[PDB]
């Protein structure tokens, strides 16, 4: 409704709370699959839904428009095999049209768009057999579909926020020479791995006096003063989208952050 | 001032072996093995080994309109041994063949494929050492020192706007360095220092970072990257960060 209330955004629900809701929903007549082994493409009216499917790890294509949507459908069908996708839509003229050429792959879910994000997922999980696990806090980037998520202890991203956002925002900076670099370097050295799921941050720099400070974790690294993150699987890094993290996220205790190695979006478990 | 960041980093020998997590990309090695080239005249390019993945390597090159090069150890000609991180040599390269599958799978982190490692000559070995002296590597990232001759008559500035889903309201300049490479800079960081003809009364010096491209340009100054204004009167001061 134009005047109806907004639902709680999936981004605000802790994964364990969402895991408890969804773990009890499955279609027992279908073979169970891990989320990343389920390939989906959403009709153009279900983009937000598709992003929520990505949150729990489903592989989802989000078309930019109807033409883009149809091109994908033709290409998926040409390639076939492992690359065939479930087509999710709602009862509509689009669904009627899709059935003419994609009946065997199209699923129309009634009222999917007049329905809360959690209820949307329940509808999907009732149709499929998804094997989810408590440890998968952020398996996939909701914005670009990438699985290449670099997991950092919160202090690393706090460091990044203070250097790239706060320092130049609070007083005029002719340069970065006044940032307390050594203070933050020493704090990085004393991150307790026991507080962040056993993730040990390895700090390195070319010389004791160099500003080229790198924080390395098993899934990649972050070049703090270059605002550049690099997933271990990739040859090229990405500018971290750090200006978009609310300042208050860094007051949360023992919080880990995920930096997407392909688009730079920063994510974390909901409060 | 190349500064303390250049100590122990100049060249290409400080490139760490970074693990490839295979279960995140279980079909990656098959694509690399199966990938083909477009059938045109191969072009020479100076390439540096920046990643190694069981029987394959990804190479960086400053050649225009090339965003990384795949090296297939089993298909490339001219190889005496398996490539090593930081190796620099000239290769003949071709664009990879675009397939329908490309739209349906992970992002492909290279545009070209090496077809042959050119034998080294006394002249090329001089160009290779020159290149090594002009870059610096650490923590898995390559940087290159460049000068933008904004104070000279030749136009070396171009505006680039990318309406991609996530970078719609980000605007950049493409800057052409004296050595011929293109680099990006956020427009708002330089706009107020240019005249109406996109020149200025200073030259811009900076170590630029190699990372994922804006358009076809993969070298970047960034919002806070150290950059220096060399004024025609001799003064040198830092370009304020954005
Ligand atoms: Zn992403």
């Amino acid at each position: 409704g134009p005047d109806s209330m907004s639902y709680r955004k999936l981004k605000t629900i802790p994964w364990l709370e969402l895991y408890d809701i969804l773990r009890s929903h499955r279609n027992p007549t279908r073979s169970p699959q891990r989320p990343h082994d389920i390939k989906v493409i959403v009709d153009t009216m279900l983009i937000g839904f598709g992003k929520n499917l990505r949150r729990v790890g489903i592989d989802v294509i989000l078309p930019k428009d109807v033409s883009d949507f149809r091109k994908y459908l033709k290409e998926i069908e040409r390639v076939g095999g492992e690359h065939l996708r479930h087509i999710i839509t709602v009862p509509s003229k689009s669904y009627e049209a899709l059935k003419m050429d994609y009946d065997n792959y199209t699923i129309a879910i009634p009222e999917l768009n007049n329905m809360s994000p959690v209820d949307q997922l329940i509808e999907f999980f009732d149709l499929f057999n998804v094997d989810i696990r408590p440890e998968d806090v952020y398996p996939r980037c909701t914005e670009c579909n990438s699985r290449l998520q670099i997991k950092f202890p919160g202090p690393v991203l706090h460091f990044l926020h203070q250097y790239c956002v706060i320092h130049v925002q609070n007083v005029y900076r002719a340069d970065m020479s006044e940032f307390p670099l050594e203070e933050w370097w020493n704090r990085m050295l004393h991150i307790n791995p026991d507080d962040y799921d056993g993730v040990k941050v390895e700090m390195s720099r070319p010389s004791p006096t160099s500003k080229w400070i790198v924080a390395t974790v098993p899934t990649g690294c972050l070049h703090i003063t270059r605002q550049t993150a690099l997933h271990t699987n990739l040859p090229d890094g990405i500018e971290v989208r750090i200006h978009k993290v609310p300042d208050d996220e860094f007051k949360r205790r023992n919080l880990s952050f995920y930096v997407c190695g392909e688009c730079g979006t920063v994510a974390c478990d909901g409060r | 001032i190349d500064d303390e960041d250049t100590y122990g980093t100049r060249g290409t020998s400080n490139i760490p072996m970074r693990p490839f997590i295979k279960d995140l990309a279980p079909t990656m090695l098959q694509l690399l093995r199966q990938d083909k080239t477009d059938s045109e005249k191969p072009q020479s390019a100076l390439c540096t080994v920046v990643q190694k993945i069981d029987g394959f390597a990804i190479l960086y090159t400053a050649k225009r309109d090339v965003i990384n090069v795949l090296l297939q150890e089993r298909s490339c000609e001219g190889l005496e041994r398996s490539p090593q991180l930081g190796d620099v040599a000239f290769f003949d390269i071709l664009p990879r063949r675009i397939e329908t599958k490309d739209r349906l799978i992970f992002k492909i982190p290279y545009t070209h494929i090496a077809v042959k490692k050119k034998p080294d000559t006394p002249d090329s070995l001089l160009k290779i050492d020159c290149f090594k002296n002009s870059v610096r590597c650490f923590g898995g990232v390559l940087e290159m020192k460049v000068k933008i001759a904004l104070s000279k008559p030749e136009l070396v500035v171009e505006q680039y706007h990318d309406n991609t889903e996530m970078n719609s309201d980000h605007h950049f300049y493409y800057l052409k360095a004296t050595n011929g490479v293109l680099v990006t800079i956020p427009k708002e960081r330089l706009l107020n220092h240019l005249n109406s003809k996109l020149s200025a009364d200073f030259d811009l010096i900076a170590w630029v970072v190699h990372r994922k491209p804006i358009g076809n340009v993969s070298l970047h100054i960034g919002k806070g990257g150290e950059a220096y204004q060399q004024f025609t009167n001799g003064d040198i001061r830092e370009l304020p960060p954005l």
